[PDB]
RNA sequence: GCUUGAGUCUCGUAGAGGGGGGUAGAAUUCCAGGUGUAGCGGUGAAAUGCGUAGAGAUCUGGAGGAAUACCGGUGGCGAAGGCGGCCCCCUGGACGAAGACUGACGCUCAGGUGCGAAAGCGUGGGGAGCAAACAGGAUUAGAUACCCUGGUAGUCCACGCCGUAAACGAUGUCGACUUGGAGGUUGUGCCCUUGAGGCGUGGCUUCCGGAGCUAACGCGUUAAGUCGACCGCCUGGGGAGUACGGCCGCAAGGUUAAAACUCAAAUGAAUUGACGGGGGCCCGCACAAGCGGUGGAGCAUGUGGUUUAAUUCGAUGCAACGCG
RNA sequence: UUGAGCCUUGAUGUGUAGGAUAGGUGGGAGGCUUUGAAGUGUGGACGCCAGUCUGCAUGGAGCCGACCUUGAAAUACCACC
RNA sequence: CGCGGGGUGGAGCAGCCUGGUAGCUCGUCGGGCUCAUAACCCGAAGGUCGUCGGUUCAAAUCCGGCCCCCGCAA
RNA sequence: AGGAGGUAAAAAUGUGAAAA
């Protein structure tokens, strides 16, 4: 939204937009709503995020390490 | 000319172009900046390249208008982005302040639904 | 081709003296395994090397060298969506072959008088930089330059 | 995970500057329950101050001006 | 007749519950000036579209209609459809600790009745954007196709009407009953409010899974487990949820609902291969880097082609062509 | 105010030869030198990107005309263009 | 009659105010990317540049006159 | 490593009869 630093920035030196969106929501957020799929979209990735959760878990077992 | 110090630029950047007639907040333009003008047809149009020669192309013959320091208020994604305008940075002319004003609604009007 | 792995081997060399790297520019020029006779005509493009500087063998070769030896490499790299060309570096594995094979490419065309009276342009067509060695380098110097984006 | 109404009682109302302007941010954005772990009943009521005191003009729609 | 069923009041809990009325800023954006250079534009690339009167672009000024970014979450409320900024108004239903009150008033339900996404349709408004029907440029062996630039109806609010859906957690509603782990979760009991709580209570919800059950998948205290109340529905597939008739509707159609004939299969779960322009990884000159060339051209062999009494024949997608 | 006509004039003119991006004609031979040079920092009118020219100037007072390859002279000078 | 313009492989369209190249595509031939067909990529036949004449190193182009046509008024 | 950004041209057919 505003990134000048305004004495010490000479460079665009932008990270900010990267640890956040950097094209986050102007891509997506701009049209295209659909109202009825999403959610198994959102729900699939968080199922990843459970399976996510649910390696992290499994991790000792003995792994020969 | 005018031969004045520092000025207000704004940037419109479209998806396919970063927009900037050198222009003031009290509506004084001189120094345009097209991504099409500056050639970069093809797949050259949305990239990055096109935008940086023209925005040298854009700050042309200005040391004799005066201006050094420009207001950057870059208005949506660009195709430079970071480097259209850092490249000023680089060559040396400095920013006053770069107001990144993204136009975000409240979800009012019914968006278009291209790319079906 | 994946994980290829040697260290580098070795070559023939000068008997006059003690030179790998001029040894290596003979190989290149000893095409058809014709080493001998090609050998004793880089001899005589030492010797009319030597005419146009005056100098040295390794210094006149030098400089017959240094306004040709290259630092970047032109390859098409995509970021993932589309190729366009970017200049990128050479490893020197290659760069210390690169420039040497170019100037028995220069000299394999235009063939009017001897090997020796064609190598005599391109040496110095090489050491005043004005060779198809670095004429065709300055194209690439300034194709990939115009459209450097990411690296 | 901070002190909450079992043990800090507080209320959570848009006359309160302090703690108001404690969970928003400089991109248009009230800060969500997901980092700062504030409790969900009174995460409506958060909600519900920002938009009190939008319209009372102690935060605005937009933040450029 | 009492009371654990059920029901009422009390008192607090939360909420896009319903509708009606204002509001505000942003946002594509039209009415134009300022000032201003040649493109804007779009993608696989190109282009019709579009601008030199000065567009894109530029900031200040003016007009709106229609939706509410973050909050927002397998979160809440409602029977479901479905409902989301803010604010007050009339108004729905549920929950909770603990009391007083009538004392079985209940559970389900053919018919009937109401609600009932969107699209469509009717009269009238309203129209910014989006975009059917409709225009064009190309990619194409075809374009009534993606991609691409315009645009009407519709979307719109009010009153009507239709009464269809993958109206679906594909599981009817009601109540009893049967190991747990781990999240979300709001009223709420005791203890040290000592401190981010300890110890519970229940409403409701999410996921993995026990016995059991299941064709298997999986469901699994919100069951598809163990039983009971009662309504509705199916009897092989196609024909067909159509025909005809009734009924309802302005119409589009919805609705109740076959038979003749035809076939001996239709299907579901799961298993092993094969393929995918399904995603990842390892890897052979495949690519990468150069070197040398078949192909050119002058000649030889081989086979086909074209001729001949024979110009044998077998090999002839990859594995035939200086092959036998 | 602009698009033309015409002024005092302001530039500009490469098969090939080339110190020279020379349109023909044309003539005499020094222009030039403090009514302040032969060089260059730097924007840039010219453009067939081949190349000189004009103003300012720390400096500061030098130079070539014919003579030469060219069908032609060398924006040294030059009448009409 | 006169302000203008147009004649270009078998046909169609740029080259013309700037001379140095006689070209872009269709139908025609084959060779290959596919396993076969198709979409596709290259080298080319063939035009008296309307004709004659004149300058120039050289002529489609820059000019003279004539044959043949089309937009308009005598 | 939890969050993130970033990602690729049109490509069609092969009608029959062969399960100890």
């Amino acid at each position: 939204i505003k990134v000048r630093e305004n004495e010490p920035f000479d460079v665009a030196l932008r990270r900010f937009k990267r640890s956040c969106e950097k094209a986050g929501v102007l891509a997506e957020v701009r049209r295209r709503e659909f109202y009825e799929k999403p959610t198994t979209e959102r729900k699939r990735a968080k199922a990843s995020a459970v399976k996510r959760h649910a390696k992290k878990l499994a991790r000792e077992n003995a792994r020969r390490t | 000319r005018k031969q004045v110090s520092d000025g207000v630029a704004h940037i419109h950047a479209s998806f396919n172009n970063t927009i900037v007639t050198i222009t003031d907040r009290q509506g004084n333009a001189l120094g345009w900046a097209t991504a099409g003008g500056s050639g970069f047809r093809g797949s050259r149009k949305s990239t990055p390249f096109a935008a940086q020669v023209a925005a040298e192309r854009c700050a042309d013959a200005v040391k004799e208008y005066g201006i050094k320091n420009l207001e950057v208020m870059v208005k949506g994604p660009g195709p430079g982005r970071e480097s259209t305008i850092r490249a000023l940075n680089a060559a040396g002319f400095r920013i006053t302040n770069i107001t990144d004003v993204t136009p975000i609604p409240h979800n009012g009007c019914r968006p278009p639904k291209k790319r079906r | 081709p994946r994980r290829r792995v040697i260290g580098q081997r070795k070559i023939l060399p000068d008997p006059k003296f003690g030179s790998e790297l001029l040894a290596k520019f003979v190989n290149i020029l000893m095409v058809d395994g014709k080493k001998s006779t090609a050998e004793s005509i880089v001899y005589s493009a030492l010797e009319t090397l030597a005419q146009r500087s005056g100098k040295s063998e390794l210094e006149a070769f030098e400089v017959a060298l240094e306004n040709v030896r290259p630092t970047v490499e032109v390859k098409s790299r995509r970021v993932g969506g589309s190729t366009y060309q970017v200049p990128v570096e050479v490893r020197p594995v290659r760069r210390n072959a690169l420039a040497m094979r170019w100037i028995v490419e220069a000299a394999r065309k235009r063939g009017d008088k001897s090997m020796a009276l064609r190598l005599a342009n391109e040496l110095s067509d090489a050491a005043e930089n004005k060779g198809t060695a670095v004429k065709k380098r300055e194209d690439v110097h300034r194709m990939a330059e115009a459209n450097k984006a990411f690296a | 995970f901070c002190r909450f109404t079992a043990e800090g009682v507080q209320e959570i109302d848009y006359k309160d500057i302090a703690t108001l302007k404690n969970y928003i941010t400089e991109s248009g954005k009230i800060v969500p329950s997901r980092i700062t772990g504030t409790r969900a009943k009174y995460q409506r009521q958060l909600a519900r101050a920002i938009k009190r005191a939008r319209y009372l003009s102690l935060l605005p729609y937009t933040d450029r001006h």
